[PDB]
């Protein structure tokens, strides 16, 4: 059995940690919802 | 508690208390990941949220009612991911996001590595819509990981 809990608000932080980088990947979408690298 | 904003995922058929996912609740249904959940029902405190829409292919399930988030990626500006790791404080964290081109048209990617029950954390724009859930994504040469902006319809 699982239960939920609250954990913020949803609004953006304008002192927010930017990072990580903006790469494209040709990707395959199977039926079972997980992507793969092709 | 229905209130809309940004939920923790638990449960205890394991060690302890134990987050194995994040949503996000808006209009009064709850909209997280499949792979979370596996379609499960939750529960509230003294509710029982049960599934109302799911689709394994997209890795999206919605409680209590349709899906509700319609906001898309612009393209052109940066995304925050609020984080809601394990254990840890929801926190923001800004980015730009890439490209999963894919055959049937483009999908947001975000280039950041949390653990694993961080899925389902909301991805937003800068006017504070979600626009979809952290999650389903790859693992790339380097090792770390890459995950769509999964939107629903
Ligand atoms: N891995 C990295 N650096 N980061 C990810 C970030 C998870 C963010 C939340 N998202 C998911 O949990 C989803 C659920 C399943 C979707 C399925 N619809 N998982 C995924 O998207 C991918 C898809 C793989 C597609 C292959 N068919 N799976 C993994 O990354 C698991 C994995 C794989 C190789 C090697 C490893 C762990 C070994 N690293 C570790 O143990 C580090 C601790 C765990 N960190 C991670 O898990």
């Amino acid at each position: 059995d699982m239960y939920i809990e609250r954990a913020g608000d949803i609004t953006w932080e304008k002192d927010a940690e930017v990072t990580g980088n903006s790469p494209r990947l040709d990707v395959a979408l199977d039926e079972s919802g997980d992507f793969s690298l092709v | 508690e229905t209130t809309d904003g940004v939920y923790r995922v638990m449960t205890r058929r394991l060690l302890g208390s134990t987050q194995v996912g994040v949503g996000v609740m808006q209009e009064g249904v709850f909209h997280t990941m499949w792979h979370v959940t596996k379609g499960a029902a939750l529960r509230s405190g003294e509710g029982r949220l049960d599934p109302y829409w799911g689709d394994v292919k997209q890795d999206l399930v919605s409680y209590c009612g349709p899906w509700k988030l319609d906001a898309a990626w612009d393209g052109l500006s940066e995304v925050q991911l609020l984080a809601v790791p394990p254990g840890e404080r929801a926190k923001n964290i800004q980015t730009l996001p890439g490209i999963f081109k894919t055959k049937d048209g483009d999908i947001g990617a975000v280039a950041l590595d949390y653990p694993a029950g961080t899925s389902g954390s909301p991805i937003l724009d800068k006017c504070g819509r979600v626009i979809g859930l952290y999650g389903n994504g790859v693992v790339i040469k380097n090792g770390s990981y890459v995950s769509a902006i999964t939107q629903g319809k």
